[PDB]
């Protein structure tokens, strides 16, 4: 029951900078034979995982010399000694000699930029959808940074939990930002039962929640 | 010379019994362990289990998840690793990768095989225009949107003004809501072009031959 912990979950970087991801265990993962089977894999968007380092410090063939692994026993470290655009991906440490055998939650290497408040927009259900007995209120929150953001929905003041489905984009290939969509779907009846629908966004770019609202009428 | 190629992905029924194959070449299949890992949509790559080499006797190992439901096997004489998956479920939708482990860890991975586990049949998408109101949203800019819901299977192609409106567009990753997918797309245009001009979102769902063009209208 060797519980693994890889950090950080997310890692903001400016190209050219150094990165360091760590993998640590509650117990030592050294094998009876003396060896330590700690590996580091790189999985890019839509690609198969690639091996970077094996047995804690052995760089696999083809892997650039800017990638370094270290540690022993319980704490290990991957260290990109000069991050490049081509390294942006998700990094996983792995050991399969001890139960539980597994990949770490991963460390996603994203590009660092200046913070930016989200542009929020709310949209009432279309007459079309309602003719079919359903009502989806949509809220867009595009172009913010960091990715960390919390959306809350309110109907006639009370907060609402059930019926929400969110989806986020991946860091934009051009401006290093993220966007999100929050959709509240209710029955035409519920929608015609209430009048005030609010989409409230919380982001570090402000202490004041960004609120978008509309009244059914 | 070293090659591992999965196959067998496709659509499956919840409670079904699909079986994947990973054929290899260019190396002595007997001397290797073989790993099976899966990456669910949006979720993180996960390890399912492995089977040991000849020396260690072809003993398999599985995660606590696939335990009781999946089983690794290999054709030592032909060089084909197999992943028989039973009692399938929605959570089993991912891309499956096989890899060989040896003196250099998992140095060769396959290219993957996609599986989707649904009780849904082909379903055409409902397309609704998302128009603003008392405020457009942004400094002299307006954000319109298009909701594409209730379809199956992926994907759908959403376009703005037949491909004209390329800048200022965000198509968000589909989400599942009771077997079907829902997707939404947004676009930001200056307040000058809308509503004076026309903004239309084009949604194509090949699997059902649909192609809907929705005029965004105030």
């Amino acid at each position: 029951d060797v519980l693994m912990t890889q950090t950080p979950l997310s890692l903001p970087v400016s190209l050219g900078d150094q990165a360091s991801i760590s993998c640590r265990f509650s117990q030592s993962i050294v094998h009876s034979n003396g060896n330590t089977y700690l590996e580091w894999y790189l999985q890019k968007s839509g690609q198969s995982p690639k091996l970077l380092i094996y047995k804690v410090s052995n760089r696999f063939s083809g892997v650039p010399d800017r990638f370094s692994g270290s540690g022993s026993g319980t704490d290990f470290t991957l260290k990109i000694s000069r991050v490049e655009a081509e390294d942006l991906g998700v990094y996983y440490c792995f050991q399969g000699s001890h139960v539980p055998r597994t990949f770490g939650g991963g460390t996603k290497l994203e590009i660092k930029r200046a913070d930016a408040a989200p542009t929020v927009s709310i949209f009432p259900p279309s007459s079309e959808q309602l003719t079919s007995g359903g009502a989806s209120v949509v809220c867009f929150l595009n172009n913010f940074y960091p990715k960390d953001i919390n959306v809350k929905w309110k109907i006639d003041g009370s907060e609402r939990q059930n019926g929400v489905l969110n989806s986020w984009t991946d860091q934009d290939s051009k401006d290093s930002t993220y966007s999100m969509s929050s959709t509240l779907t209710l029955t035409k009846d519920e929608y015609e039962r209430h009048n005030s629908y609010t989409c409230e966004a919380t982001h570090k770019t402000s202490t004041s929640p960004i609120v978008k609202s509309f009244n059914r009428n | 010379e070293v090659k591992l190629v999965e196959s067998g992905g496709g659509l499956g029924q919840p409670g079904g019994s699909l079986r994947l194959s990973c054929a290899t070449s260019g190396f002595t299949f007997t001397d290797y362990y073989f790993n099976w890992a899966r990456q669910p949509p949006g979720k993180a790559l996960e390890w399912l289990g492995f089977i040991r080499n000849k020396a260690k006797g072809y003993t398999t190992e599985y995660s606590a998840s696939v335990k009781g439901r999946f089983t690794i096997s290999r054709d030592n004489s032909q060089g084909i690793l197999y992943l028989q998956m039973n009692t399938l479920r929605a959570e089993d939708s991912a891309t499956y990768y096989c890899a060989r482990w040896g003196s250099y860890a998992m140095d060769y991975w396959g290219q993957g095989t996609s599986v989707t586990v649904s009780s849904a049949k082909t379903t055409p998408p409902s397309v609704y225009p998302l128009a603003p109101g008392s405020a457009a949203q942004t400094n002299s800019m307006v954000t319109l949107g298009c909701l594409v819901k209730g379809y199956f299977p992926e994907p759908v192609t959403v376009t703005w003004n037949s491909g004209s409106l390329s800048s200022g567009v965000h198509t968000f990753p589909a989400v599942l809501q009771s077997d079907l997918y829902t997707l939404s797309s947004s676009v930001t245009v200056p307040s000058s072009p809308r509503p004076s001009e026309t903004v239309t979102c084009n949604v194509a769902h090949p699997a059902s031959s649909t192609k809907v063009d929705k005029k965004i209208v105030p």
